[PDB]
């Protein structure tokens, strides 16, 4: 039976990050007095660990933004092209929102060109489309929430090219259709643009924490 | 004010795994915005990047297992210093209500018909048991419904009779 001890203290770690915080520790053995036939044996413990603070904030890199809303179909020099076959360019734009620290820099185009036509507030023929699928219960966790689901005057769409070579670009690029018309349809129970019908949500359940929920129905 | 700071954050489960200690600023935790710290170790564990929405959560069980019902979903704004999207705080909770279906029809019981006439006693010496049966279609069950009671009472009865010694 002889005692334990410990010995020197090993060399702190240096402070592995280069950013933030991390963490640093020390290796000591029990080799100065070894312990003999099991007896006694070193107290403590043979591994202390520390914080190693480092001010440098840390590269967050960039993530890209949703995008925006198309801009209006314009085509140059040539003011408005509302409800004409007249091929036009319209933009949406992005935002590299979160760069700092010398973070990696959004990869991509940030603007975003398609051609278009215009048929803002153009009036056209309509007909109605059948009973769309039942909305969510709003609103939810409020007094009384009602689905709705709703028929409405769905335009038909002008027989316009769908692929245009442009002359200024030398391409064969797709057009799609942008805008709010102005659809014609009979009146269906009375309304010329959507009828929709409300029915009110059943067994609405209490609105919880979903760990206080948790711990509710666990409890009764 | 100090805060206990952990090394990672898993997502989808809302947890802080990995722990570094505590004692110290939130400021300086969240230096890497791959951190995330936990207050008073109840819970609330948040990470450090800059706060954007989770994800939504699997529809709780409908409200009831009969014809229409309501069911939740929830997601939280996790982040540090900032807004998600519609000028909201971290930690706090959007919700989503939705109709469901269990089942189409659901149990409605049974009543009782009349009385089956009492059957002959079970032996012919000594003491016996005679049984007395019912049906439950009276009307009859659907869906998952059954009859209040049992369908055969069972009482004892004496044949006045001495078995061959
Ligand atoms: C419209 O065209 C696309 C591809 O062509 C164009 O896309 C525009 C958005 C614009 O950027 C323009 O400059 C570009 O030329 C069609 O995509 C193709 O679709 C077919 C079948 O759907 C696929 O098999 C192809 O792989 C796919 N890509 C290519 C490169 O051909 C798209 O279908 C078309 N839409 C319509 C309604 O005709
Ligand atoms: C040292 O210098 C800094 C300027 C950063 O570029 C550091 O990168 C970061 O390293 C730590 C691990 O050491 C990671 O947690 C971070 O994801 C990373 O940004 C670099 O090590
Ligand atoms: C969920 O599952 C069903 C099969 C029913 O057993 C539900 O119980 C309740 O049953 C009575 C009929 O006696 C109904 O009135 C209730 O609407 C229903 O909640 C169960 O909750
Ligand atoms: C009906 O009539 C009685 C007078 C008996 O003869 C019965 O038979 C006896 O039944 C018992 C058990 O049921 C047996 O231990 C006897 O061996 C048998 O004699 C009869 O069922
Ligand atoms: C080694 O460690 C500490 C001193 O650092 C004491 O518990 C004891 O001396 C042990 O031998
Ligand atoms: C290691 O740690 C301290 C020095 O930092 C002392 O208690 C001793 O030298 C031990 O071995
Ligand atoms: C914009 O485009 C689509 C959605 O329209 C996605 O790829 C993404 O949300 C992007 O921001
Ligand atoms: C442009 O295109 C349509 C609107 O016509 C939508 O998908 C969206 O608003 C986009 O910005
Ligand atoms: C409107 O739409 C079509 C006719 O345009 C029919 O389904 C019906 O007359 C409805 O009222
Ligand atoms: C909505 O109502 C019924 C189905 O619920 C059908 O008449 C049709 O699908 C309509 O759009
Ligand atoms: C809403 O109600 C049921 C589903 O709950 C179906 O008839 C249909 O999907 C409708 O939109
Ligand atoms: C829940 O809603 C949609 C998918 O239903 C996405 O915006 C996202 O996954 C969110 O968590
Ligand atoms: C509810 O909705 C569908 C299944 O109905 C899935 O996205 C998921 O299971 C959720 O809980
Ligand atoms: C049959 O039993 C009793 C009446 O005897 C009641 O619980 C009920 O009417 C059931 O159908
Ligand atoms: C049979 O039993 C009694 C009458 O003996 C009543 O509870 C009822 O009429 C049942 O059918
Ligand atoms: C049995 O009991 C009496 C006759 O003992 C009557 O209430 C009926 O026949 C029942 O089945």
């Amino acid at each position: 039976g002889v005692a334990g001890g410990w010995g020197p203290w090993g060399p702190v770690s240096p402070c592995p990050v280069t950013c933030g915080l991390g963490q640093t520790m020390e290796q000591r053995t029990c080799n100065h007095p070894v312990p003999q036939h099991g007896g006694p044996f070193c107290a403590g413990d043979a591994t202390r660990t520390h914080i190693c603070n480092t001010a440098v904030p840390c590269p967050v890199d960039g993530e890209w933004d949703s995008w925006g809303e198309w801009s209006p179909c314009i085509r140059r020099n040539m003011k408005s092209i509302s409800c004409q076959e007249i091929p036009g360019q319209q933009s949406r734009g992005r935002t590299c929102r979160g760069r700092k620290f010398d973070g990696h820099r959004c990869a991509g185009q940030q603007q975003d060109i398609r051609h278009c036509y215009s048929i803002q507030h153009c009036p056209l023929k309509g007909s109605w489309s059948e009973w769309s699928t039942w909305g969510l219960c709003m609103p939810p966790c409020g007094p009384n929430p009602t689905r709705a689901r709703q028929r409405l005057c769905t335009p038909l769409l002008p027989k316009y090219p769908p692929t245009v070579s442009m002359v200024e670009g030398q391409g064969e690029k797709n057009v799609t259709f942008w805008g709010r018309p102005l659809p014609r349809c009979e009146e269906l129970q009375g309304q010329k643009l959507v009828v929709e019908e409300k029915r009110p949500c059943l067994h609405v359940p209490a609105c919880k924490d979903p760990e206080e929920e948790e711990l509710e129905n666990l409890y009764f | 004010d100090p805060v206990l700071c952990f090394t990672q954050y898993e997502e989808s489960s809302g947890k802080c795994k990995g722990l570094l200690g505590g004692g110290v600023s939130v400021e300086d935790c969240c230096l890497n915005t791959a951190f995330a710290y936990q207050k008073r170790s109840g819970g609330l564990c948040q990470p450090c990047r800059s706060p954007r929405w989770s994800l939504w959560s699997t529809w709780a069980p409908c409200s009831v297992t009969c014809s229409e019902g309501s069911q939740l979903r929830y997601r939280r704004c996790v982040g540090w210093n900032g807004q998600c999207s519609g000028k909201v705080a971290p930690g706090t909770l959007e919700w989503q209500l939705q109709a469901c279906e269990d089942q189409q029809c659901c149990p409605e019981m049974g009543g009782w018909s009349g009385w089956g006439p009492w059957e002959p006693c079970s032996v012919t010496c000594s003491k016996g048991t005679r049984t007395r049966r019912r049906a439950c279609n009276h009307p009859a069950p659907k869906c998952g419904g059954h009859c209040p009671g049992q369908a055969q009472e069972s009482e004892a009865c004496d044949t006045q009779q001495v078995c061959p010694e």
